[PDB]
């Protein structure tokens, strides 16, 4: 199972930000206009308008892979392998080989 | 992407990976900083819950797995070729019985 | 260890449902929800800081959250986490809650203030822990057999895998800015602001004293405590500091998702009678199971079916 | 089923239990259970908080 | 507020298109012809679906 990794946000107080480029698995970079964030005290941008937000994100495997994954393989030919119990000389003995 | 194997990696340890999971970023919603986005889910997530039975249940000829590594033990297929190499020794002589 | 969150604080973040159908920014902002482990425990990031309190001082009965501008502390005992029924909590470490919860298609996580206020964030999140085995049971048994499973582990040692931290962007504050005679004097309150003003002198800087303008109008400013020390984690729903990160560092994070052994029940005996080239067989499941059955031949001819109440099957 | 209750002054716990079916209708076209992020806003009716009766 | 349904992922073929649906929950999904006769069709999709139109 993978992970998408999203930085903070940049916010730009005024003008347009710019999309910048990587080479990550799945990078998408987009940036949207007109934006006018809140936080918890007040507006964070200083105008009303011409705030361009920066938004960007990729993914990458996440910590469980170590744990929790699933392998694919190719099954070439099979070595068999044997082992046999035989009454030799009226006495149980084992026998394993190929 | 959904699928199984829409992120694949050579190794557990490898750091090349290829993901194909049409993620989308999609616009903030009315003033706030969040990041949204529209990514289909994890193809092992869902390969988990739609796996069906394994070959342990569904092998023919009365056939066990095992793993670690992988195995096929007592298959009823076909019969064995025993050869013995049995000593002089082992036997006894026919006026002896 | 503790050592390392010294240096950051906790943040207040935006929630999209703050316990009655409304969006406000909470110190319990939940962060990511992780499920990795098929035994069904859940590991919860949350802007909270628990077992260490506002002096850094680690202790695990104390939990530090982010009240406006200066961290505060609360007790760890009303620390809850909710989906459809209480949660057991089995273990909390700085940011992280691990949880078993019962079923269910949300899930609220909160505590109780200094203040006697009531924090919770609610997010949906469609909890359905695998069935491990054949049988869907719903609590370990006397008696039974044991199967692997992978479980995040109490080691709060953290290794292998880190969060990263950056410098916290400015905090705008209009509670900063207060207004006498039409004008902006900007509290500051010995902390470091950044202010900015619509009036014609232009007038912007960075400031650490009370800075009276008498000319610009209360709604015509900005003020923004820019000076930080302590670092915060870069949540995707904080802004950015500038175009690049900075003040970086990397908090391992606890409860690492070790492999260990389940204990599942085992199916009681079913009734068999015999027929000609046939076995009856009456089934008495206590919760819905799995019944297989294959020719062991060359055409194997497999077929399943869960069988949830009593039932009589002829092979 | 609804049920409403309170604690008395004698720390007495009084009850009262109706069979009620509540189920809320669904919103638009998706049975979502919790409010989410990210959305669009449809219109609806809410008891609202002003008591000015 | 309401949410929106993760996209689709569509393909093409002769005269078709086929949907893999992700639904969070349950979900309608609706189909209609554009021309004389719509041929109204829907359906409420709970898990993840393979659909040919």
């Amino acid at each position: 199972e993978y992970k998408t990794v999203i930085p903070s946000p940049y916010v730009k107080c005024c003008g347009t930000a710019e999309c910048k480029d990587k080479s990550l698995p799945d990078y998408s970079c987009k940036v949207f206009t007109g934006v006018y964030p809140f936080m918890w005290g007040g507006a964070y941008c200083f105008c009303d308008t011409e705030n361009t937000q920066l938004s960007e994100a990729h993914v990458e495997k996440s910590e469980s892979c170590k744990t929790e994954f699933a392998s694919a393989y190719r099954a070439h030919t099979a070595s068999a392998s044997a082992k046999l119990r035989v009454l030799y000389q009226g006495n149980n003995v084992t026998v394993s080989a190929y | 992407p959904g699928q199984f194997g829409d992120i694949q990696s050579r190794t557990p340890e490898s750091e090349d990976v290829y993901a194909n999971t049409q993620l989308v970023l999609q616009r903030p919603s009315a003033g706030t900083v969040h990041v949204p986005y529209s990514q289909a889910p994890s193809g092992f997530k869902y390969w988990l819950k739609e796996r069906g039975a394994s070959l342990q249940h569904t092998a023919p000829f009365g056939c066990q797995i095992a793993t670690n590594p992988v195995r096929a033990m007592n298959c009823a297929v076909g019969n064995m070729p025993i050869s013995i190499d049995i000593p002089d020794a082992a036997f006894t002589r026919v006026v002896d019985a | 260890n503790f050592n390392v969150y010294k240096a950051i604080r906790p943040y207040l973040a935006h929630c999209p449902d703050c316990g009655e159908g409304h969006s406000c920014h909470s110190p319990v902002a939940l962060e990511r929800i992780r499920n990795e482990a098929t035994d069904g425990t859940l590991k919860i990031q949350v802007s909270l800081q628990i077992g260490i309190k506002t002096d850094d001082s680690h202790d695990w009965t104390k939990l530090r959250y982010m009240d406006n501008h200066m961290p505060a502390d609360a007790e760890r005992a009303r620390l809850f986490v909710r989906t459809s029924a209480p949660c057991t909590i089995t273990g909390t470490m700085g940011h992280f809650i691990l949880a078993r919860c019962p079923k269910g298609e949300t899930l609220t996580v909160g505590f109780t203030d200094g203040r006697k206020i009531s924090h919770s964030c609610t997010h949906p999140f469609h909890h359905d822990p695998p069935v491990i085995g054949r049988e869907k049971f719903h609590s370990r048994p006397q008696h039974g057999r044991e199967l692997p499973c992978s479980t995040y582990a109490q080691s709060t040692a953290a290794t292998a895998e880190e969060i990263e931290v950056h410098m916290p962007p400015d905090t705008p504050d209009r509670t900063l800015m207060s207004q006498q005679s039409g004008n902006v004097k900007i509290t500051v309150n010995s902390q470091t602001v950044r202010y900015k003003c619509n009036c014609g002198d232009s007038n912007e800087g960075l400031t650490t004293t009370d800075k009276v303008i008498n000319n610009c109008k209360v709604d015509q400013c900005h003020a923004a405590v820019t000076n930080h020390k302590k670092w915060q984690y870069n949540s995707p729903l904080v802004p950015r500091n500038a175009e690049l990160g900075d003040r970086k560092g990397k908090v391992h994070i606890p409860f690492p998702l070790a492999n260990v052994t389940c204990r599942v029940p085992k199916a009681r005996n079913p009734t068999v009678t015999y027929g000609k080239n046939q076995v009856i067989m009456l089934l008495y499941p206590d919760h819905p199971t799995l019944l297989s059955y294959r020719n062991m031949g060359e055409e194997p001819n497999y077929q399943e079916e869960w069988v949830t109440h009593k039932k009589e099957i002829r092979l």
